[PDB]
């Protein structure tokens, strides 16, 4: 009931996660197969608060969320072990979901002469899209993503192939 | 050496007992076959066949090798954006050789505490030597590859000399001619110079967009699965696609049975694809204004 | 059936338990000994009447009771790394001669190498020292490690190679004074020759202080540095070291003592890239008809690592044709073809002196 009167965003977004998981058996009866995930992004209003929707929204089991600038972290090679552990968690968690907000600050794109710099930032958006791009499952645990610009062109460039459903705010008409 | 077995306080070896270590660390992943096969991919044919070479004609052709004098190659290049989808085609080959396949990852060898990486690779080909003939795959060897330029230092630095230990490995080294490695990177944007050798680096093939051709032919071998309309022109479609990549082909063709949801068909129809094209590309959206 | 019983009456040598490793720091007296044990703790024990007092010394490696703590037997020395180093196997003799290029750059390092073990006598009449290092780097071209492995072989008597991995040792970055070890043991065995790749890692400049093993490297370097500005003789023994780049080397190696020598290697010379294409035709089985000028003029710059590259690529192609005898003909196509990629994956070649 907090929706500020966007329709065919909302209802785009609905169909992509709560959907599937609300009725499993129609997808893989008509399947085809459900998409991975989607990206959120644009204006300020409204930021974040999507996803609260999902929140209260929620059928059965709860879902985990994620805060972005925790990846990057003093002592290289924390955040190594870091994004690796969550996964394992998420595939015992069943379905659960993921999402990690401002990915621009872990998506700093691309290179620069010197001096890194971004490799410690490379590491940490490369092993993401590494561990994403595995097989095994993977990853039944869907997707969630949601930052402020579009940028950097590299997570861009690499999304389209793994994730699907951009769009852009709207807003209020 | 190690792992002999001794008891509490006796300090007697009663047995030697092999083999080396540990965990993860002694098996990276067992992968035991992907589920692709070649016969997913279209529009490869040309370029499939100069991955499929260096990794099938060692195998088999080693009678052959002994007569002719030659090398076989090891370490190839595939390297390109999304897609291309060079992994799963790959890794899929790999079923068909029935050879040991060793899941790793490039950012793998990035670890919180030193010398793991270097320990990590002697340890990845040692068992590499055990189960031989086998397969090494890893990815984003770009970001790990990357020596920067002034010192000091890089972050990177302990997995330069870990990747320049793998290159050294291949050349003090002349039994590491044995289970082939493939590597592949993204972008070629930062390339190790030292990587131009038959047991490094040699066959290297640039992967642009797909032809129209292919783009075609990838989606329907995608969707030969889904409930099709027999009304398509395959034609539209392929001149339809610029700057698309075949994973956007399959992006498109979830998004035709996102809408049928709504439709109701329980088949799917030729406007629904050119729908779904235009839907996620080009981006959005403003308005069909001041052109009148 | 009664060797059996010879094993099983061993075992009852068996039921006598091992002691614990110790070095020997001082004896207050005859009846005192301060002994230490590699884990850290100090004891003030006695000794037995079967050693003698002159042949135990101070920094002796001696095995202490699992109770009383006292010496029982010892041991000169041991080194477990080592025989790792020691069992390196580089072919060639014909490798050795398969090289080619540079030949000038051989005939320096042949004497360097060899002349100061054959002949000590040349190098006291005249009173120049003896180099006790020397620099071998790349690859602006390559052959750096080859050649210097195929003097390990060539020369015979003793090799010792070091890989640059053995220099973090995790926690506790002891491995510093494993050179000290190194060079001990390099002391014992000499003559010998020790290999340093990739020394770029283990001894770059400290420059923009950070993070935390950037130090403990730093404090590797001050065993390298400090052995060889010695207080030490290491006229005996020999090292090689080789880099990507000597940027990073600092004034401490660039100086000499350390690194006397530099050698940096070239792009094969057209008419030494004929000679390394004649090694790599004889195993190769061709047509009766051969040309290898027109591969020299097609082929410029090149490696000599791409060179070998190129031509089994050129035999890597024949297998398509399936023909047991290859023409050149084919052989140019895929030389030309191929290497020509190589010059569009070449990028970033440049490097620095
Ligand atoms: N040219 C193509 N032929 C056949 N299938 C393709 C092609 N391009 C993309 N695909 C399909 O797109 C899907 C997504 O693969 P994607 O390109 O994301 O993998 P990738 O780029 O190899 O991953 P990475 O970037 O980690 O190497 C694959 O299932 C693949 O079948
Ligand atoms: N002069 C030569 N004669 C024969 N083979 C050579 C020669 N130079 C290089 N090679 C080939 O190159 C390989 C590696 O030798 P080398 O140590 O020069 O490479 P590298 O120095 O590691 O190269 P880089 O410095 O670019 O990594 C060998 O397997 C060998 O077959």
């Amino acid at each position: 009931s907090d929706v500020g009167g966007c329709k065919e965003q909302i209802e785009k977004l609905r169909e992509v996660v709560e959907t599937p998981l609300l009725h499993p058996e129609r997808f893989v009866n008509l399947g085809i197969e459900p998409p991975k995930g989607v990206l959120l992004f644009g204006p300020p209003g409204t930021g974040k608060t999507l996803c609260a929707r999902a929140v209260a929204n929620r059928t059965d089991a709860c879902f985990i969320r994620v805060i972005g600038s925790e990846l990057v972290q003093k002592y290289v090679g924390e955040g190594a072990r870091m994004v690796r552990e969550l996964f394992e968690m998420a595939r015992t968690k069943k379905a659960c979901l993921i999402f990690f907000d401002e990915i621009d600050a872990i998506g700093g794109a691309r290179f620069d002469d010197g001096a890194g710099g971004d490799n410690e930032v490379q590491r940490t958006m490369l092993e993401l899209i590494n561990q994403l791009d595995g097989f095994d499952p993977r990853g039944n645990i869907k997707v969630l993503m949601a930052t402020n610009r579009p940028d950097t062109l590299d997570p861009a460039l690499m999304r389209p192939g793994r994730l699907d459903r951009k769009i852009e705010f709207s807003l209020p008409d | 050496g190690d792992l002999v077995g001794v008891n509490k306080d006796s300090y007697l070896i009663l047995e030697t007992l092999p083999t080396e270590y540990d965990s993860r660390v002694k098996a990276m992943e067992v992968d035991e076959r992907p589920t692709e096969q070649y016969s997913d991919i279209g529009g490869l044919d040309k370029q499939i066949q100069e991955l499929v070479e260096a990794i099938v004609l060692p195998m088999n052709h080693k009678e052959k090798f002994e007569n002719l004098g030659i090398q076989p190659p090891k370490g190839v290049l595939m390297y390109g954006p999304p897609g291309t989808g060079k992994t799963l085609l790959a890794r899929a080959c790999a079923a068909q050789t029935k050879a040991t396949f060793l899941k790793l990852a490039g950012p793998q060898l990035v670890q919180m505490f030193i010398g793991d990486g270097a320990k990590l690779v002697r340890d990845a080909f040692a068992l590499a030597k055990e189960k031989a003939p086998s397969i090494i795959f890893i990815d984003e060897l770009d970001a790990i590859g990357t020596k920067r330029f002034d010192s000091e230092k890089a972050g990177d630095r302990e997995v330069q000399r870990t990747m320049l230990e793998l290159l050294n490995q291949l050349d003090g080294f002349q039994p590491n001619t044995q289970v082939k490695v493939i590597a592949a990177t993204n972008r070629v944007d930062i390339l190790d110079p030292a990587l131009l050798r038959s047991g490094r680096l040699d066959r290297k093939i640039e992967f642009p967009m797909p032809n129209e051709e292919a783009r075609a032919r990838i989606m329907q071998i995608h969707s030969r699965k889904m409930n099709v309309s027999p009304d398509v022109n395959y034609e539209e479609l392929a001149r339809c696609t610029d700057d698309f990549n075949g994973a956007q082909c399959k992006a498109v063709c979830v998004e035709a049975g996102m809408i049928a949801l709504r439709r109701g068909a329980t088949e799917l129809t030729h406007e629904d694809y050119m729908e779904g094209i235009l839907e996620v590309q080009a981006k959005k959206k403003a308005n069909l204004q001041y052109y009148a | 059936t009664k060797q059996y019983e010879k094993s099983e009456n061993d075992l009852k040598a068996l039921q006598s338990v091992g002691q614990i490793v110790g070095e020997v720091l001082k004896q207050l007296t005859e009846e005192k000994f301060i002994v230490k044990a590699t884990n850290g703790p100090r004891y003030v024990v006695g000794c037995r009447r079967q050693l003698d007092k002159s042949k135990l010394k101070p920094g002796t490696r001696v095995a202490l009771d699992m109770t009383t703590l006292t010496i029982m037997r010892y041991l000169p020395r041991e080194v477990d790394p080592l025989v790792y180093n020691m069992s390196h196997e580089d072919p060639g003799n014909v490798s050795y001669s398969e090289i080619g290029g540079l030949s000038e750059q051989i005939r320096e390092l042949r004497e360097v190498i060899e002349l100061p073990l054959t002949n000590p006598e040349l190098f006291q009449r005249v009173g120049i020292i003896p180099p006790k290092g020397c620099l071998l780097y790349g690859p602006p071209g390559t052959g750096k490690t080859l050649l210097a492995r195929a003097v390990a072989s060539q020369l015979d008597c003793n090799f010792l190679k070091v890989v640059s991995s053995s220099i973090v040792d995790k926690y506790i970055g002891e491995s510093a004074r494993l050179i000290r070890e190194m060079f001990n043991y390099a002391r014992d065995h000499q003559p010998c020759i020790i290999f340093m790749d990739e020394i770029d890692a283990i001894g770059g400049r400290r420059f923009s202080e950070g993070t935390s093993a950037d130090r403990e490297i730093q404090r590797t370097l001050m065993e390298l540095l400090n052995q060889m500005d010695g207080f030490d003789t290491l006229h005996r023994v020999k090292m090689i070291m080789a880099t990507n780049r000597p940027d990073t080397l600092d004034p401490a190696l660039l100086r000499p003592g350390r690194l006397d020598r530099k050698i940096h290697i070239d792009l094969p010379n057209e008419q030494a890239r004929l000679d390394i294409l004649k090694i790599h035709a004889g195993p190769i089985t061709k047509h009766g008809e051969i040309d290898y000028e027109a591969i020299v003029k097609l082929s410029d710059g090149f490696n000599g690592a791409d060179l070998r590259n190129v031509c089994t690529e050129a035999g890597m192609f024949a297998i398509r044709a399936d023909h047991d005898f290859v023409v050149q003909e084919d052989f140019m196509k895929a030389v030309r073809k191929v290497a020509d990629s190589k010059k569009l994956e070449s990028k970033l070649d440049y490097k620095p002196v």
